[PDB]
């Protein structure tokens, strides 16, 4: 099951916003600014934009 | 559902549609198959070979 999606239509399910993703809570967009990737280099830590499931390289 | 992955909502490699009366096996049904009889006076309803829909009012 992902409650998320409905795999018949592969239409998200009433209510949600996005079906996976690190950026992605129970169907719902974390909020712009949860950090959503602690890099495991020397680049700088990803975060989430509010608007996206996705969890965008730092620019 | 073939046509759709449950785990991001997003259809599957190959797949152009997840369901509809122009939609067979995750593919566009031909361009002019007759999807759906015409109840009035109206010509019949064809599948456009772009869309797992079929059209339903003629513009």
């Amino acid at each position: 099951a992902n409650p998320c999606c409905d795999a018949a239509t592969c239409k998200l399910t009433t209510g949600s916003q996005c079906a996976d993703g690190l950026c992605c809570d129970q169907c719902k967009f974390m909020k712009e600014g949860t950090v959503c990737r602690r890099a495991r280099g020397d680049d700088l830590d990803d975060y989430c934009n509010g608007i996206s499931a996705g969890c965008p390289r730092n620019p | 559902n073939p046509c759709c992955d449950a785990a991001t909502c997003k259809l599957t490699p190959g797949s152009q549609c997840a369901e509809g009366l122009c939609c067979d096996q995750c593919k566009f049904i031909k361009a002019g198959k007759i999807c759906r009889r015409a109840r009035g006076d109206n010509p019949d309803y064809r599948c456009t070979g772009q869309s797992g829909d079929c059209p339903r009012k003629h513009f």
